[PDB]
DNA sequence: CAATATCCACCTGCAGATTCTACCAAAAGTGTATTTGGAAACTGCTCCATCAAAAGGCATGTTCAGCTGAATTCAGCTGAACATGCCTTTTGATGGAGCAGTTTCCAAATACACTTTTGGTAGAATCTGCAGGTGGATATTGAT
DNA sequence: ATCAATATCCACCTGCAGATTCTACCAAAAGTGTATTTGGAAACTGCTCCATCAAAAGGCATGTTCAGCTGAATTCAGCTGAACATGCCTTTTGATGGAGCAGTTTCCAAATACACTTTTGGTAGAATCTGCAGGTGGATATTGAT
């Protein structure tokens, strides 16, 4: 009865990879959850516009990529763009 | 002596203290009322989801601590070390908050 | 609320405002900053809230939820993390 | 039928490539959402998450703490030029500000 | 095949100041405006109805939205004008 | 029989309805939505135009151009607020000088 | 090439902004900011060009860029 | 002969340029600065005429804005001459830096 | 007081630009049908709104002496105002064609409608990082 | 140049709130077969955009002076910052109703679908003009002095 979603479960998996023996508080995970969302929306919206701008009707990976580039700052983008282009090929390689 | 610190010693002391911490600096209850009062004035009989009052206070204080910096830089920009309304008014203007 | 809510702005004591300015880096403070703070503060609040309650009325509720504020703050350009995610 | 394996696991991601794809559709951003979009976006999101986490984990390490808290996240962001800029108009609850006293204020 | 509000802005420019004209650039400015405000009001509404698990943007949303983007007095007239104009639609 | 003639407006009520649909705002659009909106657009337009008019005329000029808009805008508190972050191409700034700069 | 912005110009501008007395180091400082402005707004602008798979930065390309920059511009789209 | 006391013409120039709305930076050199800059992003680029117009309107307008805020900062510090310092205080507060 | 320059209404003219005027591929608008919100209405089930002590953290006042902020000279340079001196921006068109935009088709995408397998979220156990608390050192500060 | 008179630091401890772990139910991601619809190949196309070439005043770039501006350096009244008393008022718990909040049925009022008909709205072409673009001629401030 009432199912609340979040990224807490994933945020955590990642935490354990960078710092195997470090923990994160409730309020902290709160902050983190907001983050993924602010950014999720930021990019999605940015991609959305990019598509309307190009009178196209679907968001490909390509759009998400210019969005990230238009949105994210310098080095963060590079890394994001690489990490991004990577996962997809690794995916489309069925 | 009775002992006594020079003017500013404790001031710089506090700054260091309050920058090393993260608690809100305003008393919860008063804030509570101020918000309810103001909200009472927009739409009568409004109930407040605790955390909401908690969020407003987190946003308010974060906001001022921020205005106080830009304020402080305006005081220093005019060879002063004591912030004055004059200063807050210039930061607000330049910020666009009021122009 | 029973007892009529009045003059609660002066409930932002001088010591508290001074505290906020310390975390702010301010060393010395003119005596007229205080009332000046309440003035700025009150406006900030009236705004965040005014929009917040709008969201509350749109959803047809008698309660101002944490999200209502989080949304208010967002459109105000003061995005806040820690309550709406 | 072949035993399912979450799209995420295929992309070797820790982030829910399926949950992002949905959010994209139920979000109205576009008339239709591609197939790698949720994989890409998830990749970017998961990336950034880890970055914050890295700097944060250290911020806690420094302070002699095993458990991260908002303070540490404020510290991470405000000290990393980039994360700072990405989240420049963002205020973080219970996080405080960076310790910093203007030099003209200090003693003789 | 190139849309704009160039026509309407003008017909309107004629209700208030019938005997007055408008530049080309000035007319350009006026477009950017409608589109801009169109954009904002739609977005808030969209968000509004989205925050409220609603799958349809109505007039109620467009209203709140207005009541969020426009300044005191500006907001008042918009809403009147909007309500007015709408009530008339429904009424046959 | 134009939805606009019904709401008694000038702006394209139908079009605004189309632009909403094909804008990726929501799943479906109410019937009086484009109505309510177009009249807001109708409103805000007239409001500005009216003021640019005066502005235009105030210079013994009949055709409204940029400088007049930038005048009806930055001179009006609400419009200036609303367009608080918009720059009007070829509009200039308001004649204004800090008294602290005037002669002896 | 930035010097293309002659000392006079930078003054004509300052004057429209109501400046009376101008320091001399300002002119340099003003070419600094300006340079950054265009860079940031064109860096974004060309991205809309390139996403649109085109070889021409269009007036709208600037218009959008300028928008996300928060410098909305009425009069070009 | 005749010579205007300093500051009197400056005023003349303010009152004048504020009244007009035409651009102040010479177009040709602007366009080059732009074209040149664009080069660091993509080679053999084509700039839609007007996009250049847009670019300048965008810039000049931005600058004048900054100058006002700058002037406020110079005035605030009891002065009347804008120093690179006021330009920084202004920007530092706008959030630009 | 008047000499200089700077300016501001009073005036006519052509044309670089409005405005209409004249027709047509696209949406608007019109049923008739089809599918669907989300506005009713009831129910628990949470949170929210008080309230009622205890104390003891903190405000509020009240000195009291330190040094900021505000005032006031001086003059060593900035930068404005003004002329000369050319060097480029700034109009004027013309080619030549690199290019944004348009269609025809269609293989390769994403849509859907069920039907199956899980990957999470909600709670209920077990923990186990630290807030407090206390107390010996440094580490400053500010009188003599 | 030393000594008190206070913070400012850091190491231990030690219960418990808050964090993991440990399970069970489901809305949801997959795994299939069909359904439909992108947007790219390429085949053209006027449209601007990019070069040159040729002009001219129109700005832009140096030099001269020095008019006041911006910075020092002193002062001094007077506005705080730094300390106590005094004793409100804000925490901190922690029980208790009950507004509301959210699920959990359906049930019309509406919104979406597709299929034709009817009109605009928009894109060049035809008549108009609102304002530059110069030209004067009183004034309008600047500014140097019996
Ligand atoms: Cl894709
Ligand atoms: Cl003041
Ligand atoms: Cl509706
Ligand atoms: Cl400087
Ligand atoms: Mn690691
Ligand atoms: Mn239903
Ligand atoms: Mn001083
Ligand atoms: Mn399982
Ligand atoms: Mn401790
Ligand atoms: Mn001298
Ligand atoms: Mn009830
Ligand atoms: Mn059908
Ligand atoms: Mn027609
Ligand atoms: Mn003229």
């Amino acid at each position: 009865r009432s199912r609340k979603e979040s990224y807490s479960i994933y945020v955590y998996k990642v935490l354990k990879q960078v710092h195997p023996d470090t923990g994160i508080s409730s309020k902290a995970m709160g902050i983190m959850n907001s983050f993924v969302n602010d950014i999720f929306e930021r990019i999605a919206g940015e991609a959305s516009r990019l598509a309307h701008y190009n009178k196209r009707s679907t968001i490909t990976s390509r759009e998400i990529q210019t969005a990230v580039r238009l949105l994210l700052p310098g080095e963060l983008a590079k890394h994001a763009v690489s990490e991004g282009t990577k996962a997809v090929t690794k995916y489309t390689s069925a | 002596k009775p002992h006594r610190y020079r003017p500013g010693t404790v001031a710089l002391r506090e700054i260091r203290r309050y920058q090393k911490s993260t608690e809100l600096l305003i008393r919860q209850l008063p804030f509570q009322r101020l918000v309810r009062e103001i909200a009472q004035d927009f739409k009568t009989d409004l109930r407040f989801q605790s955390s909401a009052v908690m969020a407003l206070q987190e946003a308010c204080e974060a906001y001022l601590v921020g205005l106080f910096e830009d304020t402080n830089l305006c005081a220093i920009h005019a060879k002063r070390v004591t912030i004055m309304p004059k200063d807050i008014q210039l930061a607000r203007r330049i910020r666009g908050e009021r122009a | 609320h029973r007892k009529v809510l009045r003059d609660n702005i002066q409930g932002i004591t001088k010591p508290a405002i001074r505290r906020l300015a310390r975390r702010g880096g301010v060393k010395r403070i003119s005596g007229l900053i205080y009332e000046e703070t309440r003035g700025v503060l009150k406006v900030f609040l009236e705004n965040v809230i005014r929009d917040a309650v709008t969201y509350t009325e749109h959803a047809k509720r008698k309660t101002v939820t944490a999200m209502d504020v989080v949304y208010a703050l967002k459109r105000q350009g003061r995005t806040l993390y820690g309550f709406g995610g | 039928r072949a035993k399912a394996k979450t799209r995420s696991s295929r992309a070797g991601l820790q982030f829910p490539v399926g949950r992002v794809h949905r959010l994209l559709r139920k979000g109205n951003y576009s008339e239709r959402v591609g197939a790698g979009a949720p994989v890409y976006l998830a990749a970017v999101l998961e990336y950034l998450t880890a970055e914050i986490l890295e700097l944060a984990g250290n911020a806690a390490r420094d302070n002699k703490k095993t458990r991260i808290i908002p303070r540490h996240l404020q510290l991470a962001i405000r000290n990393d030029e980039e994360l700072n800029k990405l989240l420049g108009r963002v205020t973080i609850a219970q996080g405080g500000v960076l310790p910093n006293i203007q030099a003209v204020l200090l003693p003789k």
